[PDB]
RNA sequence: UACUAAGUGGAAAAGGAUGUGAAAGUGCUAAAACAGCAAGGAUGUUGGCUUAGAAGCAGCCAUCGUUUAAAGAGUGCGUAA
Protein backbone atom coordinates (compact mmCIF):
# COMPACT_ATOMS: atom_id res chain seq x y z
CA UNK A 1 0.00 0.00 0.00
CA UNK A 2 1.07 2.97 -0.95
CA UNK A 3 -0.38 7.04 -1.30
CA UNK A 4 1.86 8.51 -3.95
CA UNK A 5 1.34 12.47 -5.00
CA UNK A 6 0.93 12.19 -8.91
CA UNK A 7 -0.31 15.71 -10.70
CA UNK A 8 -3.53 14.74 -12.69
CA UNK A 9 -2.57 16.01 -15.71
CA UNK A 10 1.19 14.64 -15.62
CA UNK A 11 1.22 10.72 -13.79
CA UNK A 12 3.06 8.85 -16.37
CA UNK A 13 6.66 9.56 -14.25
CA UNK A 14 7.45 7.67 -11.07
CA UNK A 15 10.21 5.31 -10.52
CA UNK A 16 9.07 3.95 -7.14
CA UNK A 17 6.06 1.78 -8.53
CA UNK A 18 8.49 -0.12 -10.71
CA UNK A 19 9.97 -1.01 -7.04
CA UNK A 20 6.90 -3.17 -6.28
CA UNK A 21 6.54 -4.68 -10.08
CA UNK A 22 3.72 -2.66 -11.05
CA UNK A 23 3.29 -2.98 -14.69
CA UNK A 24 3.61 0.89 -15.06
CA UNK A 25 3.14 1.47 -18.60
CA UNK A 26 -0.51 -0.15 -18.79
CA UNK A 27 -1.57 1.26 -16.01
CA UNK A 28 -0.52 5.05 -17.04
CA UNK A 29 -3.83 4.65 -19.36
CA UNK A 30 -5.50 3.91 -16.18
CA UNK A 31 -3.77 6.66 -14.46
CA UNK A 32 -4.88 9.30 -16.99
CA UNK A 33 -8.37 7.93 -17.86
CA UNK A 34 -10.58 9.22 -14.95
CA UNK A 35 -8.86 12.55 -13.79
CA UNK A 36 -9.87 14.65 -17.41
CA UNK A 37 -13.22 16.03 -15.25
CA UNK A 38 -10.43 17.43 -12.88
CA UNK A 39 -7.55 18.50 -15.18
CA UNK A 40 -5.09 20.79 -13.58
CA UNK A 41 -5.68 19.88 -9.94
CA UNK A 42 -3.39 18.19 -8.13
CA UNK A 43 -5.35 14.55 -7.19
CA UNK A 44 -3.19 12.33 -5.08
CA UNK A 45 -3.37 8.48 -5.95
CA UNK A 46 -3.99 5.29 -2.66
CA UNK A 47 -2.12 2.25 -4.27
CA UNK A 48 -3.12 -1.21 -3.17
CA UNK A 49 0.56 -2.29 -3.62
CA UNK A 50 0.78 -6.18 -3.46
CA UNK A 51 1.46 -9.10 -5.86
CA UNK A 52 -1.97 -10.19 -7.23
CA UNK A 53 -0.68 -7.22 -10.07
CA UNK A 54 -4.27 -6.16 -10.80
CA UNK A 55 -3.68 -2.97 -8.73
CA UNK A 56 -6.80 -1.04 -7.86
CA UNK A 57 -6.45 2.37 -7.32
CA UNK A 58 -8.45 5.18 -5.94
CA UNK A 59 -8.08 8.93 -6.29
CA UNK A 60 -8.03 11.42 -3.87
CA UNK A 61 -9.28 14.91 -3.19
CA UNK A 62 -7.39 18.09 -3.16
CA UNK A 63 -6.31 18.72 0.66
CA UNK A 64 -8.87 20.87 2.46
CA UNK A 65 -8.63 25.08 3.84
CA UNK A 66 -7.30 26.28 0.41
CA UNK A 67 -11.05 26.72 -0.43
CA UNK A 68 -11.05 28.28 3.00
CA UNK A 69 -8.51 30.61 1.66
CA UNK A 70 -10.52 31.05 -0.77
CA UNK A 71 -14.17 31.80 0.03
CA UNK A 72 -12.38 34.15 2.84
CA UNK A 73 -10.73 36.40 0.05
CA UNK A 74 -7.12 36.40 1.04
CA UNK A 75 -3.83 34.83 0.17
CA UNK A 76 -2.52 33.51 3.42
CA UNK A 77 -4.29 33.72 6.78
CA UNK A 78 -3.42 35.55 9.85
CA UNK A 79 0.13 34.87 11.33
CA UNK A 80 -1.43 34.69 15.02
CA UNK A 81 -4.49 32.81 16.19
CA UNK A 82 -5.39 35.55 18.07
CA UNK A 83 -5.97 38.27 15.24
CA UNK A 84 -9.08 37.64 13.30
CA UNK A 85 -9.29 38.39 9.56
CA UNK A 86 -11.09 36.53 7.47
CA UNK A 87 -15.02 35.77 7.89
CA UNK A 88 -17.04 33.10 6.70
CA UNK A 89 -20.76 32.01 6.51
CA UNK A 90 -22.98 29.09 7.24
CA UNK A 91 -23.43 29.00 3.26
CA UNK A 92 -19.82 28.81 2.01
CA UNK A 93 -19.16 26.37 4.66
CA UNK A 94 -21.75 24.18 3.92
CA UNK A 95 -20.70 23.89 -0.07
CA UNK A 96 -17.10 22.74 1.46
CA UNK A 97 -18.62 20.29 3.38
CA UNK A 98 -20.94 18.46 0.92
CA UNK A 99 -17.70 19.34 -1.71
CA UNK A 100 -15.41 17.42 0.91
CA UNK A 101 -17.85 14.82 2.03
CA UNK A 102 -16.11 12.23 -0.36
CA UNK A 103 -13.21 11.66 1.07
CA UNK A 104 -14.67 12.07 4.65
CA UNK A 105 -15.46 9.24 6.65
CA UNK A 106 -18.04 11.15 8.98
CA UNK A 107 -21.57 9.68 9.02
CA UNK A 108 -23.76 12.75 8.68
CA UNK A 109 -23.26 15.99 7.14
CA UNK A 110 -23.42 18.26 10.35
CA UNK A 111 -19.97 16.38 11.70
CA UNK A 112 -18.68 17.62 8.39
CA UNK A 113 -20.02 20.81 8.94
CA UNK A 114 -18.00 21.27 12.08
CA UNK A 115 -14.90 20.02 10.44
CA UNK A 116 -14.96 23.60 8.40
CA UNK A 117 -15.16 25.27 11.86
CA UNK A 118 -12.48 23.00 12.71
CA UNK A 119 -9.62 23.81 10.29
CA UNK A 120 -10.98 27.21 10.30
CA UNK A 121 -10.07 28.01 13.73
CA UNK A 122 -6.83 26.09 12.93
CA UNK A 123 -6.84 28.98 10.13
CA UNK A 124 -8.35 31.76 12.41
CA UNK A 125 -11.45 32.07 10.33
CA UNK A 126 -13.98 32.85 12.71
CA UNK A 127 -17.21 31.20 12.07
CA UNK A 128 -20.15 33.55 11.54
CA UNK B 1 -18.63 4.33 40.12
CA UNK B 2 -20.77 1.61 41.19
CA UNK B 3 -23.74 3.75 40.81
CA UNK B 4 -22.65 4.51 37.02
CA UNK B 5 -22.22 0.65 36.61
CA UNK B 6 -25.44 0.33 38.31
CA UNK B 7 -27.31 2.71 35.70
CA UNK B 8 -25.11 1.55 32.54
CA UNK B 9 -26.22 -2.53 33.14
CA UNK B 10 -29.82 -1.30 33.34
CA UNK B 11 -30.29 0.30 30.29
CA UNK B 12 -28.03 -1.98 28.60
CA UNK B 13 -30.44 -4.57 29.93
CA UNK B 14 -33.38 -2.68 28.79
CA UNK B 15 -32.12 -1.98 25.42
CA UNK B 16 -31.72 -6.27 25.31
CA UNK B 17 -35.57 -6.49 26.39
CA UNK B 18 -36.98 -4.57 23.59
CA UNK B 19 -34.78 -5.63 20.92
CA UNK B 20 -34.92 -8.88 18.57
CA UNK B 21 -32.56 -9.78 17.87
CA UNK B 22 -28.25 -10.26 18.57
CA UNK B 23 -25.04 -11.28 17.50
CA UNK B 24 -21.38 -11.80 18.73
CA UNK B 25 -18.25 -11.46 17.47
CA UNK B 26 -14.79 -10.87 17.90
CA UNK B 27 -12.29 -7.87 17.29
CA UNK B 28 -9.31 -10.32 15.42
CA UNK B 29 -7.87 -8.22 12.82
CA UNK B 30 -10.10 -5.26 11.21
CA UNK B 31 -9.12 -1.80 10.61
CA UNK B 32 -10.43 1.21 12.42
CA UNK B 33 -10.81 2.75 9.29
CA UNK B 34 -12.72 -1.01 8.28
CA UNK B 35 -14.35 -0.52 11.57
CA UNK B 36 -15.85 3.40 10.13
CA UNK B 37 -16.98 1.66 6.70
CA UNK B 38 -19.49 -0.89 8.43
CA UNK B 39 -20.65 1.88 10.50
CA UNK B 40 -22.02 3.37 7.12
CA UNK B 41 -22.61 0.57 5.36
CA UNK B 42 -25.38 -0.56 7.90
CA UNK B 43 -26.44 2.94 8.18
CA UNK B 44 -29.86 1.79 9.70
CA UNK B 45 -30.64 2.83 13.59
CA UNK B 46 -31.96 -0.75 14.21
CA UNK B 47 -29.00 -2.46 13.31
CA UNK B 48 -25.86 -1.21 16.09
CA UNK B 49 -22.40 -2.55 16.33
CA UNK B 50 -20.87 -1.67 19.86
CA UNK B 51 -17.72 -2.92 22.54
CA UNK B 52 -19.26 -4.15 25.48
CA UNK B 53 -17.67 -5.54 28.53
CA UNK B 54 -18.18 -9.23 28.79
CA UNK B 55 -18.82 -9.13 32.57
CA UNK B 56 -21.57 -6.36 31.82
CA UNK B 57 -22.93 -8.40 29.32
CA UNK B 58 -23.71 -11.80 31.41
CA UNK B 59 -24.86 -9.30 34.11
CA UNK B 60 -27.27 -7.69 31.98
CA UNK B 61 -28.09 -11.31 30.61
CA UNK B 62 -29.03 -12.20 34.07
CA UNK B 63 -31.35 -9.70 34.33
CA UNK B 64 -32.37 -10.93 30.92
CA UNK B 65 -34.06 -13.80 32.29
CA UNK B 66 -32.42 -15.65 28.82
CA UNK B 67 -30.71 -19.04 29.43
CA UNK B 68 -28.07 -20.93 27.13
CA UNK B 69 -25.71 -17.75 26.12
CA UNK B 70 -23.35 -18.25 28.58
CA UNK B 71 -21.34 -20.53 26.77
CA UNK B 72 -20.76 -17.74 24.08
CA UNK B 73 -19.45 -15.70 27.02
CA UNK B 74 -17.10 -17.48 28.35
CA UNK B 75 -13.02 -16.92 27.83
CA UNK B 76 -13.80 -15.22 24.66
CA UNK B 77 -13.74 -11.84 23.09
CA UNK B 78 -17.31 -10.43 22.59
CA UNK B 79 -18.88 -7.98 20.32
CA UNK B 80 -23.33 -7.04 20.06
CA UNK B 81 -24.26 -6.73 17.16
CA UNK B 82 -27.94 -5.52 18.23
CA UNK B 83 -30.87 -5.54 15.02
CA UNK B 84 -34.24 -3.81 15.09
CA UNK B 85 -37.05 -5.39 13.23
CA UNK B 86 -35.50 -7.08 10.76
CA UNK B 87 -31.83 -8.95 11.34
CA UNK B 88 -31.68 -11.22 8.43
CA UNK B 89 -30.40 -8.05 6.41
CA UNK B 90 -27.59 -7.07 9.04
CA UNK B 91 -26.48 -10.68 9.49
CA UNK B 92 -25.99 -11.32 5.61
CA UNK B 93 -24.16 -7.76 5.37
CA UNK B 94 -21.84 -8.37 8.51
CA UNK B 95 -21.28 -12.16 6.54
CA UNK B 96 -20.35 -10.63 3.18
CA UNK B 97 -17.67 -8.18 5.19
CA UNK B 98 -16.34 -11.39 7.42
CA UNK B 99 -15.82 -12.88 4.34
CA UNK B 100 -13.81 -9.75 2.60
CA UNK B 101 -11.81 -9.84 5.49
CA UNK B 102 -8.36 -11.67 6.15
CA UNK B 103 -9.55 -14.03 9.11
CA UNK B 104 -12.30 -13.89 11.67
CA UNK B 105 -13.67 -16.14 14.24
CA UNK B 106 -17.86 -16.06 14.91
CA UNK B 107 -19.50 -16.85 18.20
CA UNK B 108 -23.18 -17.91 18.54
CA UNK B 109 -25.61 -14.98 19.57
CA UNK B 110 -29.38 -14.73 19.88
CA UNK B 111 -32.57 -14.19 17.71
CA UNK B 112 -36.77 -14.28 18.38
CA UNK B 113 -36.15 -15.42 21.80
CA UNK B 114 -33.95 -19.19 20.59
CA UNK B 115 -30.77 -19.18 20.20
CA UNK B 116 -28.12 -20.89 17.30
CA UNK B 117 -24.80 -22.89 16.88
CA UNK B 118 -22.43 -22.22 14.73
CA UNK B 119 -23.37 -23.60 11.52
CA UNK B 120 -26.80 -22.14 12.53
CA UNK B 121 -24.91 -18.98 12.44
CA UNK B 122 -23.82 -20.08 9.12
CA UNK B 123 -27.37 -20.42 7.10
CA UNK B 124 -29.17 -17.72 9.29
CA UNK B 125 -27.21 -15.32 6.54
CA UNK C 1 26.23 40.65 41.04
CA UNK C 2 24.18 41.82 44.12
CA UNK C 3 26.32 44.63 45.66
CA UNK C 4 25.40 47.16 48.37
CA UNK C 5 25.67 50.55 46.78
CA UNK C 6 27.47 52.30 49.92
CA UNK C 7 28.45 50.85 53.42
CA UNK C 8 28.88 53.34 56.51
CA UNK C 9 31.45 50.96 57.42
CA UNK C 10 34.24 48.87 55.08
CA UNK C 11 35.35 46.21 57.62
CA UNK C 12 32.36 44.81 60.18
CA UNK C 13 32.49 41.65 62.03
CA UNK C 14 31.08 38.67 61.01
CA UNK C 15 27.41 37.49 61.55
CA UNK C 16 26.98 34.21 62.66
CA UNK C 17 24.58 31.24 61.02
CA UNK C 18 24.01 29.40 63.92
CA UNK C 19 20.47 29.36 65.01
CA UNK C 20 16.72 29.56 63.69
CA UNK C 21 15.16 31.05 61.75
CA UNK C 22 14.94 34.96 61.57
CA UNK C 23 12.45 36.16 59.27
CA UNK C 24 12.01 34.68 55.88
CA UNK C 25 10.72 31.78 57.25
CA UNK C 26 7.72 31.25 55.27
CA UNK C 27 6.80 31.61 51.50
CA UNK C 28 4.83 35.17 51.42
CA UNK C 29 4.84 36.08 47.68
CA UNK C 30 5.01 32.91 45.87
CA UNK C 31 3.84 29.51 46.77
CA UNK C 32 6.79 27.16 46.18
CA UNK C 33 10.05 27.94 48.41
CA UNK C 34 13.25 26.75 48.78
CA UNK C 35 14.08 26.59 52.42
CA UNK C 36 17.55 25.65 53.52
CA UNK C 37 18.44 22.94 56.19
CA UNK C 38 22.09 23.93 56.97
CA UNK C 39 22.76 27.58 57.82
CA UNK C 40 26.02 28.85 56.13
CA UNK C 41 27.80 31.83 54.10
CA UNK C 42 26.88 31.94 50.46
CA UNK C 43 27.96 34.55 48.56
CA UNK C 44 26.73 36.98 45.70
CA UNK C 45 28.06 34.81 42.91
CA UNK C 46 25.96 32.02 44.50
CA UNK C 47 22.79 33.87 44.21
CA UNK C 48 23.91 35.12 40.02
CA UNK C 49 24.61 31.32 39.42
CA UNK C 50 21.34 30.34 40.96
CA UNK C 51 19.25 33.31 39.81
CA UNK C 52 20.29 33.05 36.00
CA UNK C 53 19.51 29.01 36.17
CA UNK C 54 16.58 29.70 37.26
CA UNK C 55 15.63 32.00 34.52
CA UNK C 56 17.10 29.87 32.30
CA UNK C 57 14.99 26.67 33.22
CA UNK C 58 11.80 29.71 33.52
CA UNK C 59 9.32 30.13 30.81
CA UNK C 60 7.87 33.07 28.92
CA UNK C 61 5.60 34.27 32.21
CA UNK C 62 7.10 32.65 35.26
CA UNK C 63 7.85 35.03 37.48
CA UNK C 64 10.51 35.03 40.64
CA UNK C 65 11.21 36.74 43.73
CA UNK C 66 14.84 36.65 45.60
CA UNK C 67 14.46 36.57 49.59
CA UNK C 68 18.20 36.65 50.51
CA UNK C 69 20.39 39.73 50.30
CA UNK C 70 24.01 39.84 51.01
CA UNK C 71 24.04 42.80 52.96
CA UNK C 72 27.22 41.58 54.69
CA UNK C 73 31.15 41.86 53.42
CA UNK C 74 33.98 39.75 54.47
CA UNK C 75 37.78 40.37 54.20
CA UNK C 76 40.72 38.25 53.37
CA UNK C 77 44.32 39.22 53.69
CA UNK C 78 46.77 39.30 50.72
CA UNK C 79 48.27 35.93 50.36
CA UNK C 80 51.89 35.33 51.83
CA UNK C 81 51.28 37.79 54.41
CA UNK C 82 52.14 37.32 58.20
CA UNK C 83 49.59 37.90 61.32
CA UNK C 84 49.12 41.57 62.03
CA UNK C 85 49.50 45.42 60.58
CA UNK C 86 45.68 45.49 60.93
CA UNK C 87 42.49 43.72 59.26
CA UNK C 88 42.04 42.86 55.10
CA UNK C 89 40.47 44.60 52.83
CA UNK C 90 36.71 43.26 51.65
CA UNK C 91 36.75 41.17 49.11
CA UNK C 92 33.06 39.62 48.76
CA UNK C 93 29.59 40.31 49.80
CA UNK C 94 27.60 36.78 51.24
CA UNK C 95 24.12 36.83 52.60
CA UNK C 96 23.68 34.89 56.26
CA UNK C 97 21.21 32.44 55.33
CA UNK C 98 20.31 30.63 59.05
CA UNK C 99 18.22 27.51 58.73
CA UNK C 100 14.39 27.73 57.94
CA UNK C 101 15.05 30.85 55.59
CA UNK C 102 13.47 30.88 52.21
CA UNK C 103 15.95 31.61 49.48
CA UNK C 104 14.08 31.72 46.20
CA UNK C 105 10.19 31.54 45.42
CA UNK C 106 8.77 30.65 42.21
CA UNK C 107 5.09 31.37 40.80
CA UNK C 108 3.05 31.45 37.79
CA UNK C 109 3.80 28.47 35.73
CA UNK C 110 2.90 24.44 36.34
CA UNK C 111 4.35 22.44 39.15
CA UNK C 112 6.88 20.57 37.69
CA UNK C 113 8.86 23.36 35.80
CA UNK C 114 8.86 24.99 39.16
CA UNK C 115 9.68 21.77 41.25
CA UNK C 116 12.47 21.22 38.27
CA UNK C 117 13.61 25.07 38.64
CA UNK C 118 14.25 24.97 42.34
CA UNK C 119 16.00 21.85 41.84
CA UNK C 120 18.61 23.98 39.87
CA UNK C 121 18.87 26.52 42.01
CA UNK C 122 19.76 24.77 44.66
CA UNK C 123 22.69 22.76 43.56
CA UNK C 124 24.36 25.48 42.91
CA UNK C 125 24.34 26.63 46.91
CA UNK C 126 26.44 24.66 49.72
CA UNK C 127 23.21 24.78 51.90
CA UNK C 128 20.90 21.76 52.08
CA UNK C 129 17.57 22.70 50.12
CA UNK C 130 13.79 21.65 51.02
CA UNK C 131 11.14 22.58 48.91
CA UNK C 132 7.93 23.89 50.46
CA UNK C 133 4.17 25.18 49.29
CA UNK C 134 2.35 28.23 50.53
CA UNK C 135 -0.22 27.75 52.86
CA UNK C 136 -3.76 28.38 51.69
CA UNK D 1 30.33 2.30 30.63
CA UNK D 2 30.52 5.50 32.64
CA UNK D 3 31.51 5.68 36.33
CA UNK D 4 30.05 8.30 37.56
CA UNK D 5 29.42 9.23 41.60
CA UNK D 6 25.46 9.66 40.81
CA UNK D 7 23.67 7.69 38.13
CA UNK D 8 20.34 8.45 36.85
CA UNK D 9 17.89 6.92 34.04
CA UNK D 10 19.00 9.02 31.13
CA UNK D 11 16.25 7.54 28.86
CA UNK D 12 12.98 6.70 29.95
CA UNK D 13 13.90 2.54 28.53
CA UNK D 14 17.17 3.13 30.78
CA UNK D 15 16.48 0.40 34.25
CA UNK D 16 18.12 0.60 37.14
CA UNK D 17 19.22 -2.81 38.93
CA UNK D 18 21.51 -3.70 41.96
CA UNK D 19 23.92 -6.24 40.82
CA UNK D 20 26.90 -7.63 42.84
CA UNK D 21 25.82 -5.11 45.72
CA UNK D 22 26.42 -2.00 43.41
CA UNK D 23 23.91 -0.22 41.69
CA UNK D 24 24.01 0.36 37.78
CA UNK D 25 21.91 1.21 34.72
CA UNK D 26 21.16 -0.91 32.01
CA UNK D 27 19.53 -0.07 28.83
CA UNK D 28 18.74 -0.70 24.84
CA UNK D 29 21.51 2.12 24.35
CA UNK D 30 25.18 0.67 25.51
CA UNK D 31 26.02 4.28 25.46
CA UNK D 32 23.83 5.17 28.68
CA UNK D 33 25.50 1.82 30.90
CA UNK D 34 26.20 3.57 34.19
CA UNK D 35 27.80 2.32 37.64
CA UNK D 36 29.10 3.06 40.62
CA UNK D 37 26.04 4.64 42.22
C1' U E 1 11.56 -7.53 72.84
C1' A E 2 12.70 -5.69 68.15
C1' C E 3 16.58 -3.91 64.12
C1' U E 4 21.32 -4.49 60.97
C1' A E 5 23.59 -8.23 56.56
C1' A E 6 27.11 -3.73 55.78
C1' G E 7 32.26 -6.69 59.68
C1' U E 8 28.15 -1.69 59.42
C1' G E 9 29.81 -1.48 64.47
C1' G E 10 35.34 -0.27 63.91
C1' A E 11 36.29 7.80 60.64
C1' A E 12 34.14 11.40 56.75
C1' A E 13 30.77 15.52 52.95
C1' A E 14 27.67 17.64 48.33
C1' G E 15 25.06 13.92 45.55
C1' G E 16 22.86 9.02 43.94
C1' A E 17 19.91 4.24 44.62
C1' U E 18 13.06 -0.83 43.62
C1' G E 19 18.36 -2.42 50.72
C1' U E 20 15.19 -3.28 54.77
C1' G E 21 11.73 -2.31 59.16
C1' A E 22 7.68 0.99 61.41
C1' A E 23 3.77 4.44 60.99
C1' A E 24 -0.03 7.76 59.00
C1' G E 25 -3.42 8.84 54.42
C1' U E 26 -5.25 8.26 49.55
C1' G E 27 -6.81 5.11 44.00
C1' C E 28 -8.58 0.43 41.72
C1' U E 29 -9.84 -4.62 42.42
C1' A E 30 -13.56 -11.59 42.77
C1' A E 31 -19.03 -5.89 38.38
C1' A E 32 -11.96 -8.42 38.08
C1' A E 33 -6.94 -4.89 39.89
C1' C E 34 -1.19 -4.21 38.00
C1' A E 35 2.56 -6.57 34.81
C1' G E 36 2.91 -9.53 30.65
C1' C E 37 0.43 -12.00 26.27
C1' A E 38 -3.42 -11.64 21.84
C1' A E 39 -5.94 -7.86 18.81
C1' G E 40 -7.08 -3.25 17.03
C1' G E 41 -4.47 1.59 17.67
C1' A E 42 -8.68 5.64 12.65
C1' U E 43 -10.79 9.47 8.92
C1' G E 44 -10.63 14.34 6.68
C1' U E 45 -4.99 14.89 5.35
C1' U E 46 -0.11 14.23 4.12
C1' G E 47 -4.63 20.50 7.66
C1' G E 48 -2.02 25.00 6.47
C1' C E 49 2.12 28.68 6.33
C1' U E 50 6.93 27.28 6.44
C1' U E 51 11.07 24.85 4.61
C1' A E 52 14.95 22.53 -1.59
C1' G E 53 11.00 19.13 1.64
C1' A E 54 8.28 17.91 6.47
C1' A E 55 2.44 16.41 5.42
C1' G E 56 1.48 11.74 12.72
C1' C E 57 7.34 12.86 14.73
C1' A E 58 12.32 20.73 11.36
C1' G E 59 10.53 26.02 13.25
C1' C E 60 5.63 26.94 13.27
C1' C E 61 -0.46 29.11 12.75
C1' A E 62 -1.82 26.87 16.36
C1' U E 63 -1.28 22.96 19.32
C1' C E 64 -8.28 20.96 15.34
C1' G E 65 -12.46 18.28 15.10
C1' U E 66 -15.94 13.69 13.65
C1' U E 67 -16.59 7.91 13.52
C1' U E 68 -15.69 5.39 17.65
C1' A E 69 -13.98 0.76 22.37
C1' A E 70 -9.68 3.38 21.17
C1' A E 71 -6.64 6.54 18.83
C1' G E 72 -2.33 11.56 19.80
C1' A E 73 -1.63 17.17 14.20
C1' G E 74 1.10 11.26 17.76
C1' U E 75 5.54 7.41 21.08
C1' G E 76 9.82 7.08 19.55
C1' C E 77 12.90 4.99 15.88
C1' G E 78 13.18 6.30 11.13
C1' U E 79 12.29 8.33 5.92
C1' A E 80 15.61 14.21 1.82
C1' A E 81 10.41 14.50 3.13
MG1 LIG F 1 35.03 0.68 59.38
MG1 LIG G 1 16.50 3.90 48.12
MG1 LIG H 1 12.03 3.19 54.31
ZN1 LIG I 1 19.20 4.58 27.79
Amino acid sequence: IAKINLLGGQAKPGPALASVGINMGEFTKQFNEKTKDKQGEMIPCVITAYNDKSFDFILKTTPVSILLKQAAKLEKGAKNAKTIVGKITMAKAKEIAQYKLVDLNANTVEAALKMVLGTAKQMGIEVI
Amino acid sequence: AKKDKAQQVADVSHLLSTSAGFVIFDYTSMSAIEATSIRKKLFKNGSKIKVIKNNILRRALKAGKFEGIDETAIKGKLAVAVGVNEIVETLKAVDGVVKAKEAMNFVCGYFDNRAFNSADLEKIA
Amino acid sequence: MLQPKRTKYRKPHNVSYEGKAKGNSYVAFGEYGLVATKGNWIDARAIESARIAISKCLGKTGKMWIRIFPHMSKTKKPLEVRMGSGKGNPEFWVAVVKQGTVMFEVANIPESQMIKALTRAGHKLPVTWKILKREE
Amino acid sequence: MKVRASVKPICKDCKIIKRHQIVRVICKTQKHKQRQG
